[PDB]
């Protein structure tokens, strides 16, 4: 009842003896291989901790150390990034001419002619243009010299060492206890106020002391070497007052509540700074301060050891109505017992958050000169979209895993979940009908438009010029956003984003940064396509989750496990009934959704936003506003998008972009390679390996580890893995080549 | 207190009772639709269903068809609605031919939600469905004619 | 009871959920109007022949007597013919 | 003029009669 | 120690060391003798 | 000699709110099944069709749509709890057919009153080639 | 779809659709005379192969003739 | 319904009867093997064809054989 620190000493000895024993964690795998299937199982069950043991404490300690190892690897990755920015980059040249220099941080060795990939990136540098956007981040933070990036890389290496050591420590030495992990109130309190609150406050402290002044000097055109060091703004406050006058007071308005003085460097002007194209740094610092205060407050909701505060158990149990019975009672016991339930929730939320990040970073460019680096923006958007989609599919997978393994109404019951299970049929049937209706009333419109345009009837299509389907709701919403500053937002000087407010076109260095985005029949059709694809993905995954235990076809499916091939050719055929195969198909459908999403983004930005601006204000977009007429047709998507914009990747040979031309075809290859696995079954392959084994045994060269074709589940896993890799890498090469050439 | 209850008190019958399923407004309204008037000559119930659907079908065909903007003949697009009624009257006809035989009795339930015995709806009989198809066709073509009969003083003609 | 080996219609839920069983709300005269004018259409075999043949002849009439002002296929090409890549 | 009679007779009337007759035979019982 | 050497003899680690040594050798061969479509020494 | 217990209607059924996985028109016009068991106390058990139900103390009767649902529930009644169970088939006429345990002994335990059905007295690889049964209604395994 | 996705998924989906039809008013007056089931495993391989082959032949025939007759040379 | 056959290579381990999910297999007394028992399939009308019994047979080759035959409502696993 009293939250406190609880660990055990030396639970597991540090020795290499278990290193030399493959499959030590599993009791069936530890005997060594009789056939080759063993080799695969060792990797498939490598991280399935709750199948290695049933003790929740061992599982929690393993998970803790795995988190520490992941943090070590992420810190090592960041160390590499900052070190490459310091040692093999042209960041100092990009800092003087950000509008002409191409950001590059990788230089290849000259061995087999690959030095052609070291292309002219400007600033007297031959390298590979980077789209990660680290240059924009390092500029926004105020970094100028390579020495600061060196020191950041060294600090990241030290932190990777710290994380690795802590991972060893909290498993082999002082390893925490189960109740320690289960102190959810204390943990949420420290993550809201200690982690997020103090983190936002620390970053706001950096931004008001380094980012704002150094970036003022960078905007003014001062040479970065002639710019004062950041710590010189912490000693002589005259330097800070000459840029932001309120720093001459000295925390006095903060304590006396004269905060109106701080409006010089803590503003609410919104929009974009027209010199850099990013959000006003004063606004971002003010934002981080507000976020810090909000999270520092929110980290006090949950009781711990001093009576005051909430207990999540009471809050859950108190929320029950006439439709859901005694709902929420029992959820606190579920979410404090099952790791997979927490993982499902957090994967869903983190993936949706990544998607929200992808939208918010394009519509509100946070870093200077990011909005005009079209390659960096496109790459960031697409990457975050893929991350979010994958994480949501994983949420589905782990929800199904919890259903199969941690669900038991006789011990940890919940009324809401039981009620959901008692009408899974209605839920799935209704989602099925919604998916059919959306498939007809989105893609069927595209087929209608294709058939009308082919028959010489352009007025019988669904177009901005013919049968119009205007997204009136979204148009009215963005209009209400445009008129909000000065009315329903008096403190706001301009619009929340530039895509709202009419007019106010921001351009940087001859290229546009942002302008009001049109919304027409094409946008309507594409948004309905997105809704439909999301719905079908949700249908697949949720239907897999709800029917994980039982169904009219197999009433004992839970006994077969979470990951099993089938249950025989009987009942007409029972292939792909496990929840694992539902995740397997949801992978394909998440791909099919996210691909259309990112293609929509690419064509929209290249047609109605991105382009070149004249001296007199004439903006010509990368494609001549062809989105309204061409994207309302499948043939238009085939011709005016793929066939036209793949030119750069099919012409990149003999230039620094030829690596993208190679990856294009290689990803085509692996994508088609997956089709061998997805279209076939392991019986034929085993019968082939039989004759091959005959051939080997004829020459006294057959292995003891008897070769065996991949398992059915492994066949599907390899198939979907290669399919996803091929498709995503093809789109990656295509996007990068196109946007780096025409950007 | 709870709102969702098993279907007629039996939890092992695959359904539930909800405000959408079991509610006085829904129960009365469905009990007063011609398809659920289990004691009325199916010819008349077909007339009503045919009149309602034939009347409704004219709108979409006229306002969305190919001749929609050629006002010289677009109002005659009710022919398409009438043709669909013909096609649907075939679908209705061929359905009963395969479902019910001449001498077969009714396949409708002969019970009530309260357990008492009941006379089965004659719609699930060969001759009953034949009267419903004939009624749906007669009301169908009549609904299309009556809908096309009106044309003016409407905001979407 | 809910399980009774005698009446399995009540045991397996073979009920009429929304059947009214009430007398006819359709007044007389009106019903006789429809029962005499929709009478020949209630022979499913005869209706099937009447629908197929009548509908097919109706379709054949409006297709054989089509107009160029309504269908571009009957109006034919109004422009002089084009010239192929090499041939006519 | 002949296409205006035979094209609907094979694309509308013929599949209608064919699908309806095959439906009756497939669903028939003995 | 003996357990550490037994780990280094496992299939992936032996494969990496063997293929790394092989990759480095072929790189130096194509570094001192680049291109070469033929066997020129006859 | 064994005598199968007759199905006693009006036997209590477990406490359950209802689910969508229950009976359909197949139970009305085709067939359905009924499993019975004794049980010591009131417990919770997972339903092979939906969520959870409260197993009543004393005799229990549960009607399902498929035979496999009955044996699956019975196997769990015999594993998690320690409960004997029988189940029958019910035609729409009202007739009842006893199914399992047929002999009153469980089928995995040898019982002397059982006769061989479909037992071929040879190695599986000693079946004949399909040509030797061609144009006959036979199969190489029916013999 | 017929070659990647396999049967058991579609059988359970059809079961959830059969329940939907039996519990929907008005429509439940229409009864199917053949029980809806998912396509057989061998039938799925055949249907997927036929779609694959038809798309194969028709896609290439369209490109072949249009790219050649468009130039006629 | 599906056909199920038992061959005399059976050793009498009663594993096909334990794995069967519709109670099709039985264990009858026999004199051929050591356990004094062989399998039989007297209720193939309830057989669904899952071949869960073949997955559990230790005989090489199998002693249970499930030959998928004419589909019925019971063999298709329909609850509707
Ligand atoms: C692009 C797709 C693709 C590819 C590449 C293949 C490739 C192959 N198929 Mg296959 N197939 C496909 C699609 C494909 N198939 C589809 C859609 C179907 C319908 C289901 C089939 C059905 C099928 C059948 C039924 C059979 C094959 C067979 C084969 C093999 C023939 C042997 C050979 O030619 O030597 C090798 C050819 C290659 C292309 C191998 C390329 C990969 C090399 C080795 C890369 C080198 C590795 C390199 C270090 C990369 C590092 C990777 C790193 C991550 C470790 C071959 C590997 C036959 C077979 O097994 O042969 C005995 C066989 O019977 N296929
Ligand atoms: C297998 C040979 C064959 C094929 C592929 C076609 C194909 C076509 N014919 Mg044609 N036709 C054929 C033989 C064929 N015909 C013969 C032998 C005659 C009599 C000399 C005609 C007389 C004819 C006329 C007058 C017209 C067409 C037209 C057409 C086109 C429209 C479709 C149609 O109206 O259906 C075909 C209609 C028919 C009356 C032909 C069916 C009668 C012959 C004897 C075939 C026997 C059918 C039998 C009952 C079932 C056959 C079994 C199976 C092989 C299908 C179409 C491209 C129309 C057109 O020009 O489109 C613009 C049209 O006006 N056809
Ligand atoms: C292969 C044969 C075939 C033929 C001959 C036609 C012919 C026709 N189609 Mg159709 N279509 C076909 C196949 C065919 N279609 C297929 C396979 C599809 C699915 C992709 C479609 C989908 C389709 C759509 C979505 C539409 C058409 C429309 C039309 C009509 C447009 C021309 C017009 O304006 O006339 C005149 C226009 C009228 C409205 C007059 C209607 C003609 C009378 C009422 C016919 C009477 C029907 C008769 C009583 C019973 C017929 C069935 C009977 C044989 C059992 C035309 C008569 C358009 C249409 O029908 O307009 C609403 C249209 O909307 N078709
Ligand atoms: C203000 C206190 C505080 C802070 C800052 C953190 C911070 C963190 N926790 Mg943590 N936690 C806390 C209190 C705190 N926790 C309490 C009271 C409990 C319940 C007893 C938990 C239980 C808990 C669990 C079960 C897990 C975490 C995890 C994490 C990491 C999440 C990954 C991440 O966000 O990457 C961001 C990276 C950074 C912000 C870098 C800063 C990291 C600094 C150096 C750590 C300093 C905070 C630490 C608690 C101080 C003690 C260390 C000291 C003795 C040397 C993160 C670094 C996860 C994890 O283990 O990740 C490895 C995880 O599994 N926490
Ligand atoms: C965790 C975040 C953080 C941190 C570490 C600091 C740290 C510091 N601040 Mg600062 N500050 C912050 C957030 C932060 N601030 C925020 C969010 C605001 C906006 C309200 C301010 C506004 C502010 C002002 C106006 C001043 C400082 C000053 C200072 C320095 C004086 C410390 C001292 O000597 O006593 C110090 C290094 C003073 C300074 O510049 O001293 C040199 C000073 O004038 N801060
Ligand atoms: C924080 C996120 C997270 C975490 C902690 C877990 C954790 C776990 N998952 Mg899970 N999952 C996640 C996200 C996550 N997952 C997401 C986002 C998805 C959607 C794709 C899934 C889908 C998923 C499935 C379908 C399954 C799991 C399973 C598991 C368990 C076993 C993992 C294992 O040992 O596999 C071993 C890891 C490997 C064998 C590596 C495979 C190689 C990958 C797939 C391809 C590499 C490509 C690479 C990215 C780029 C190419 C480089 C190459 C050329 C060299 C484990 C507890 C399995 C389970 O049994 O559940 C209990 C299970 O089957 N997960
Ligand atoms: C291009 C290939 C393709 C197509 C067309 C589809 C189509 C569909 N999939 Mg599928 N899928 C595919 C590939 C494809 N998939 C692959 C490769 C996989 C393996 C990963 C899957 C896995 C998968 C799963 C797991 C599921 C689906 C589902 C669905 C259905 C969603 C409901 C819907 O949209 O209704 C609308 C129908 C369409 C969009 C198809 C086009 C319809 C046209 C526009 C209308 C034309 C009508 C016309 C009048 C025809 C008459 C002509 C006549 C003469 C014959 C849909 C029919 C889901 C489902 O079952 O539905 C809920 C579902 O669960 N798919
Ligand atoms: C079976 C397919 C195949 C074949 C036959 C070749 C053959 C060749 N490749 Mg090539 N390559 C391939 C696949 C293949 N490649 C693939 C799939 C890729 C993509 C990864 C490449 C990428 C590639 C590159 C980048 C280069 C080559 C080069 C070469 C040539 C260099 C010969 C050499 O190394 O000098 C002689 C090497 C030896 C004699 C070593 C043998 C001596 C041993 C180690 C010791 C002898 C002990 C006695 C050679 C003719 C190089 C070239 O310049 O082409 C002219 C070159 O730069 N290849
Ligand atoms: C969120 C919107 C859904 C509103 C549900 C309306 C709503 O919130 O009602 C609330 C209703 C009552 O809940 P209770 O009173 O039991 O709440 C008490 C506790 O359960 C909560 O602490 O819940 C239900 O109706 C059960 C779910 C059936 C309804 C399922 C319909 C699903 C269709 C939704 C999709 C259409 C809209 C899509 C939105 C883009
Ligand atoms: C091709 C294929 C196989 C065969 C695929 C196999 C056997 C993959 C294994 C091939 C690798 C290359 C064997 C591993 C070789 C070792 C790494 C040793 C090599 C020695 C050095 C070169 C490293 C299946 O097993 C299968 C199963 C189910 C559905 C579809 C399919 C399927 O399509
Ligand atoms: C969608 C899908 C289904 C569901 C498909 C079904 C139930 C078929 C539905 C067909 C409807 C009736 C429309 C078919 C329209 C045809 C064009 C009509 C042709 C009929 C004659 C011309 C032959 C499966 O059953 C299946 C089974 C195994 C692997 C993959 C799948 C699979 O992908």
């Amino acid at each position: 009842p009293e939250v406190k620190i609880l660990v055990d000493r030396d639970p597991i000895k540090t020795s290499f003896e278990q290193w030399a024993k493959p499959g030590h964690f599993s009791r069936t795998i530890a005997k060594g291989p009789d056939t080759t299937t063993w080799i695969w199982n060792l990797h498939a069950d490598a991280h399935d901790f709750d199948s290695h043991t049933s003790d929740l404490e061992e599982i929690s300690r393993k998970v803790f150390s795995a988190h520490f190892g992941q943090l070590s690897i992420i810190f090592l990755w960041l160390s590499g990034m900052y070190f490459h920015g310091a040692r093999f980059s042209n960041y100092e040249a990009w800092l003087n001419d950000p509008t002409h220099i191409r950001p590059s941080a990788q230089v290849v060795w000259p061995i087999v002619g690959q030095e052609i990939l070291n292309g002219d990136v400007g600033g007297g540098f031959r390298g590979i243009q980077i789209t990660s956007g680290f240059f924009q981040i390092w500029r926004a933070s105020g970094i100028t010299s390579e020495l600061q990036l060196y020191c950041t890389a060294i600090g990241a290496l030290v932190f990777a060492a710290l994380m690795l050591f802590a991972g060893w420590f909290h498993y082999h030495k002082a390893a925490p206890k189960l109740v320690w992990f289960q102190d959810v109130e204390s943990m949420l309190n420290h993550h809201l106020a200690g982690l997020l609150g103090l983190g936002s406050l620390s970053w706001a402290g950096h931004q008001v002391h380094v980012s704002l002044p150094i970036n003022q000097f960078l905007n003014a055109g001062v040479d970065p070497k002639e710019i004062p060091l950041p710590h010189e703004f912490i000693l002589n406050r005259d330097l800070l007052a000459q840029l932001y006058p309120s720093f001459a007071e000295g925390a006095t308005p903060f304590f006396t509540l004269n905060w109106s003085k701080y409006a010089d460097f803590l503003t609410f002007r919104g929009g974009l700074d027209p010199l850099t194209g990013g959000l006003w740094l004063t606004d971002i610092a003010h934002h981080h301060l507000a976020i810090a205060i909000l999270f520092l407050i929110a980290g006090h909701m949950y009781r711990t050891n001093w009576g005051i505060g909430h207990g999540i158990k009471d809050i859950l149990e108190a929320h029950k109505g006439p439709f859901t019975g005694q709902g929420h009672k029992g959820l606190y016991e579920i979410l404090t017992t099952s790791w997979h339930a927490q993982l499902s929730i957090n994967l869903a939320m983190l993936g949706s958050l990544t998607i929200i990040v992808a939208h918010h970073m394009y519509a509100m460019p946070p870093y200077p000169y990011l909005a005009t680096d079209y390659g960096t923006q496109l790459s960031l958007f697409t990457h975050h979209m893929w991350i979010g989609g994958f994480l949501i599919v994983g949420a589905a997978a782990h929800a199904a895993i919890f259903m199969v393994r941690d669900y038991d109404p006789t011990t940890r019951y919940n009324d809401l979940l039981d009620r959901v299970l008692r009408h899974r049929d209605a839920i799935i049937s209704h989602l099925n009908w919604v998916c059919i209706f959306l498939g007809f009333h989105s893609f069927g419109l595209y087929i209608h438009n294709d058939t009308m345009s082919a028959l010489g009837r352009p007025q019988d299509m669904f177009s901005d010029t013919a049968i119009q389907l205007q997204p009136v709701f979204a148009q009215w919403i963005q209009n209400t956003h445009a008129l909000a500053p000065g009315t329903t937002a008096p403190g706001a000087t301009t619009s929340t984003s530039l895509t709202w407010g009419g007019g106010d076109l921001v351009s940087v260095g001859g290229k546009v940064a942002l302008l009001p985005i049109p919304l027409g029949t094409a946008d309507f059709l594409v948004h309905h396509i997105h809704a439909f694809t999301i719905h079908v993905t949700v249908l697949i995954l949720l239907k897999g989750v709800l029917f994980a235990r039982s169904s009219r076809l197999i009433p004992d499916k839970a006994n077969l496990g979470f990951r099993f091939p089938c249950d025989g050719p009987g009942r007409g055929g029972t292939c792909q009934v496990s929840a694992w195969d539902h995740v397997f198909l949801g992978l394909f459908w998440m791909y099919n959704a996210i691909s259309v999403v990112i293609f929509h983004f690419s064509w929209k930005m290249q047609s109605d936003v991105w382009g070149s601006i004249n001296d007199q204000g004439v903006v010509t977009h990368i494609t001549g506003g062809n989105f309204a007429q061409s994207s309302i047709t499948i043939n238009g998507w085939l011709r005016d998008f793929l066939w036209a914009q793949a030119s750069q990747v099919i012409q990149s040979y003999g230039s620094s972009l030829s690596a993208y031309g190679l990856f294009f075809l290689g990803a085509h290859f692996v994508w088609a390679f997956s089709l061998m696995f997805l279209f076939s079954g392991r019986g034929y392959w085993q019968e082939l390996i039989e004759s091959i084994v005959w051939a080997h045994n004829k020459l006294k060269v057959a292995p003891a580890t008897q070769p065996r074709a991949l398992s059915i589940v492994q066949g599907r896993a390899v198939g979907v893995t290669h399919y996803l890799l091929g498709g995503i890498a093809t789109t990656w090469a295509f996007f990068l080549a196109r946007i780096i050439a025409v950007g | 207190y709870q709102v969702v209850q098993p279907i007629n008190g039996d939890p092992f019958i695959g359904s539930l009772e909800t405000p959408v399923t079991s509610s006085p407004l829904v129960a009365w309204y469905l009990s007063n639709l011609p398809g659920y008037r289990t004691a009325v000559n199916p010819l008349l119930r077909g007339i009503e269903v045919g009149l309602a659907h034939g009347f409704l079908l004219v709108g979409p065909f006229v306002k969305a068809g190919p001749l929609r903007n050629t006002e010289i003949a677009g109002q005659a697009g009710s022919l398409a609605a009438g043709g669909l009624v013909v096609i649907l009257s075939i679908c209705l006809t061929i359905y009963g031919i395969s479902s019910f035989n001449e001498g077969d009795p009714s396949t409708a339930p002969s019970l009530t939600l309260t357990g008492r015995k009941k006379q089965p709806d004659q719609l699930q009989t060969a001759d009953g469905w034949a009267k419903f198809t004939g009624g749906f066709f007669f009301g169908g073509i009549s609904g299309v004619i009556w809908a096309f009969f009106l044309l003016y003083v409407l905001d979407l003609p | 009871v809910y399980f009774d080996l005698e009446d399995l219609g009540n045991t397996t839920g073979q009920w009429d959920l929304y059947g009214s069983d009430a007398p006819s709300p359709y007044n007389s005269l009106q019903s006789k109007f429809f029962e005499t004018f929709a009478a020949p259409f209630t022979k499913r075999g005869l209706l099937l022949k009447f629908l197929i043949l009548g509908g097919g002849s109706t379709l054949a009439y409006f297709s054989a007597t089509a107009s160029g002002d309504i269908l571009p296929i009957k109006k034919g090409p109004q422009l002089p013919p084009q010239l192929g890549p090499r041939l006519g | 003029n002949l296409p205006s009679l035979f094209v609907p007779l094979v694309g509308l009337l013929f599949p209608a009669v064919a699908m309806a007759s095959l439906f009756l035979h497939v669903e028939k019982r003995l | 120690m003996r357990d550490l050497k037994t780990y280094l003899s496992v299939a992936p680690v032996a494969s990496t060391l063997w293929f790394a040594a092989l990759a480095g050798l072929l790189i130096e061969i194509n570094r001192f003798f680049p291109d070469a479509l033929t066997f020129p020494f006859f | 000699g064994f005598t199968p217990p007759e199905l006693d209607p009006n036997t209590p059924s477990p406490i359950f709110g209802g689910s969508t996985g229950g009976l359909l028109r197949k139970a009305q016009v085709e067939e359905f099944y009924v499993i019975t068991w004794e049980s010591p106390k009131e417990q919770i058990f997972e339903m092979p069709t939906g969520g959870a139900a409260i197993m009543r103390e004393g005799p229990n009767l549960l009607k399902l749509a498929r035979k496999e649902q009955c044996l699956a529930l019975g196997t769990r009644l015999r594993s998690k709890y320690k409960i004997k169970y029988q189940f029958y088939r019910v035609f729409p006429s009202g007739e009842v057919q006893y199914l399992h345990p047929k002999d009153g002994v469980y089928p995995e335990k040898v019982n002397p009153g059982r006769q061989g059905v479909g037992v071929n007295f040879r190695s599986i690889g000693k079946n004949v080639s399909p040509i030797e049964v061609k144009f006959t209604g036979k199969q190489p395994y029916d013999l | 779809m017929f070659l990647i996705s396999w049967r058991g998924y579609w059988q359970e989906l059809i079961e959830t659709l059969a329940w939907a039809h039996e519990r929907t008013p008005l429509a439940n007056l229409i009864r199917w005379r053949d029980k809806p089931v998912a396509l057989s495993i061998v039938q799925a391989r055949l249907v997927g192969l036929v779609h694959f082959s038809v798309g194969y032949i028709f896609t290439y025939a369209a490109f072949l003739i249009a790219s050649t007759s468009g130039k006629f040379g | 319904s599906h056909s199920v056959k038992i061959y005399d290579t059976c050793i009498g381990c009663t594993q096909c009867v334990r794995a069967c999910p519709t109670d099709v297999l039985e264990m009858i007394p026999w004199g051929g093997c050591k356990a004094k028992q062989i399998a039989s399939a007297p209720r193939t009308e309830d057989c669904v064809g899952c071949k869960r019994c073949e997955s559990a047979c230790p005989t090489d080759f199998l002693s249970v054989r499930v030959y998928l035959w004419h589909e019925t409502t019971r063999s298709m696993g329909l609850a509707y």
